[PDB]
């Protein structure tokens, strides 16, 4: 993670950045979530009190990329999450904090909207006459939730 | 309240027979109650081919797109309903469709190679637009029309082209040994078969 961080700096300023290191980065995480999920975990916090509407962006750029990778997500990283603690002084001073919240729940809402499909609906109306699906995605979630 | 108004205006048209299709004609219109212009269409149907043939074709395969999608939500929707038993009108209307698919079965006639070939346009227009499932006798009695034989027409070269198509598109309703038999049977025929001058073989050697 040291590393990343250290090059963080220099990749900010550099405009040569491209999907291919997003989508490192992103099966990184998902394979490995000891160091970068760590930080990762800390600089999404950072974002949420942002003026700018950049949680969303982030959000959405990992749904995609997740669901690229064949549902590349981490299980334990939600009990590094869980157990982090945030205690740090800077943000626990931010004013806005609503603004988290709803950013939060658009992208809850819009990460749902991906499984829309007219061949979802096909399938939608085959379960209870072809085959009973449709339904992986909402039984993932519940696992994640328990 | 759905189900009440669409047996009230079931009841009224009932009364007035007359009436029945300017009702099915509000109907589709306004664009609310498909179940109860279904239920009109057959109740008047209780020769052409039929009026739920050309009434139901006309409303997944018209210009109006609006029409269409209202018509396939209620066909999924209704799908849904208990997956069997009369209580909707869309298992009542198959099984109309069904007892026509029957009724043109026998070598294919002269006179219902045209509306055999209507029939099957409209079973790819219900389960390919309105994602209908066909059930196994449906499936059953599609591949027992697929497999006819046409008396060598420009019709008959029509209806084994929109055959050929189902197959190939919906080859899911096939599932079993003997209508796989079946099939290859009456490939092997349509090979055999070139006296269709008066395009059939193009597509299927392509």
């Amino acid at each position: 993670l040291g590393t990343t961080i250290k090059l963080v700096i220099f990749n900010e300023l550099s405009s040569a950045r491209n999907p291919n290191n997003m989508q490192v980065l992103y099966t990184a995480l998902q394979h490995s979530s000891e160091l970068a999920p760590k930080f990762l975990a800390m600089v999404f916090q950072d974002l949420l009190t942002n003026k700018d509407d950049y949680l969303r962006a982030s959000r959405a750029l990992l749904r995609e990329i997740i669901k690229q990778t064949k549902h590349e997500i981490n299980f334990q990283a939600f009990c590094l999450g869980l157990m982090q603690e945030r205690k740090e002084p800077q943000y626990l001073e931010m004013e806005f904090k609503e603004r988290f919240v709803v950013h939060i729940t658009d992208v809850l809402a819009v990460s749902m909207m991906l499984g829309i499909t007219a061949q979802v609906k096909e399938a939608g109306i085959a379960w209870d006459k072809g085959e009973k699906r449709n339904l992986e995605v909402l039984r993932s979630f519940q696992n994640q939730i328990a | 309240g759905g189900r009440r108004r669409t047996d009230a205006l079931r009841f009224l048209c009932k009364m007035n027979p007359s009436q029945a299709l300017k009702v099915r004609g509000m109907v589709v219109e306004e664009c609310h109650l498909p179940g109860l212009g279904v239920a009109l269409t057959l109740d008047h149907t209780k020769d052409g081919v039929s009026d739920l043939v050309c009434f139901v074709s006309g409303l997944l395969l018209g210009t109006n797109a609006k029409v269409r999608t209202w018509f396939g939500t209620f066909i999924r929707n209704g799908q849904q309903r208990k997956r069997e038993t009369s209580s909707s009108v869309l298992w009542q209307m198959r099984r109309q469709l069904l007892l026509e698919l029957m009724g043109i079965l026998p070598g294919l006639k002269e006179e219902h190679v045209v509306k055999a070939s209507a029939l099957l346009r409209l079973y790819c227009a219900l389960m390919g637009i309105a994602g209908l499932k066909p059930t196994e006798e449906e499936a059953e009695q599609l591949l027992q029309l697929m497999t006819s034989r046409p008396p060598a027409t420009p019709a008959g070269v029509r209806f084994v082209s929109l055959s050929f198509c189902m197959l190939l598109a919906f080859s899911t309703l096939v599932s079993t040994p003997e209508q796989e038999q079946l099939m290859v049977v009456w490939l092997s025929w349509m090979i055999k078969e070139e006296a269709y001058f008066e395009s059939f073989g193009e597509m299927l050697l392509l």
